[PDB]
């Protein structure tokens, strides 16, 4: 009776970056309450394949930064140390 | 590592909250993480006023 | 009994900067106890507009314009700083 | 309260007027100083240099319980 | 945060080997000191009295921007 | 008899430019001059970068760079970092 939810907006773990910008989402969707959830529009996201998102340690790789729009990470040529 | 993509749309009670925590410096978006009463996190922004006041009747206890 | 120890000289809060140097005051001016205050000849501050104070976050996202403070403004000194709230 | 700093001094004090002090502001700060909060709850800055600063401070300290 | 010093340094360290200090709220700390943060990244204590502090505190403040 | 370096080690470089209106830094503190390896003087300002990092560099500002001083060749890093680019 009382484990209801209040729409999709719980926090999600984003991925860091040793040069002092904006912490950025891994990918464009989330996990939240059971549910899948894209992040808005304009969100800043990384991202990476099966065998990137493997080869993530805790700075080692060049993770391709990007802008969530219409539920898609769009690249923009800009990349960064992403770590976990 | 923990930051807030979305706020919460609606608002909600002080009675369902336990307690409340701040996010990260390099967080896109800024905000407030409140527990409930049955263990799920929810996303509110500092801005809204009832925001301040549960988080204040929720400190003075 | 609550009067100001003395005119012009309580702390304000400066702006950081990912670029790892001082903190520089936004503008030469701040608002002391209830009275407006110039800082000091030669004070480090930042100059911003309007648009980009707007957009002020806790991580850099405009180039801030590093200056000195000279007869109450903030003049230019051409190097730029990653300034964030 | 890690970017406060203090650009003008009071120079011009009186110990019953001062309720506590902050020892030293942040290290990437102009200038270097101590922040004293007074009785009225207002925050006044003063040069660590000068002596009364300094036996402001210790008279201040002077005044916090310590156990047996 | 609620960080005091219980133990303050003996000798005078080398000015060379400090490469930061740090700020307190030390008003509830039962002694007053200051942080030195050194370049192998260790945390020493300092009493505030002693001039060798204040001096270290000045070569190392006239070193920023 | 004619084709030598007339001074040993004393040719310009490339160096890294940066967003915020700085001194142009030397990527490292030693430079390929005449086909030999050479040093920076000591006390030459720098920026210590990773393999990594300079390959992530392009023509907008898009990486902290951490600047440094030329000591014994080495690009000793300091607390100061930029926003630096390749051109």
């Amino acid at each position: 009776y009382d484990y209801e939810e209040a729409r999709c907006a719980c926090p999600a773990r984003h991925l860091n970056n040793t040069n002092g910008t904006v912490l950025k989402l891994l990918g464009c969707h989330a996990f939240c309450n059971g549910t899948l959830c894209t992040a808005p529009d304009g969100y800043p996201c990384y991202n990476l394949t099966a065998q990137q998102v493997r080869t993530l340690t805790t700075p080692n790789t060049s993770c391709a930064v990007g802008v969530c729009m219409k539920g898609t990470c769009v690249k923009n040529g800009t990349m960064e140390q992403c770590f976990k | 590592v923990t930051c807030c993509y979305n706020f919460t749309n609606r608002k909600i009670s002080v009675q369902r909250l336990a307690s409340y925590r701040i996010t990260s410096s390099k967080c896109p978006k800024e905000a407030v993480i409140f527990k409930t009463i049955v263990a799920k996190e929810i996303c509110a922004d500092p801005k809204q006023k009832w925001v301040q006041d549960s988080m204040d009747h929720l400190d003075k206890q």
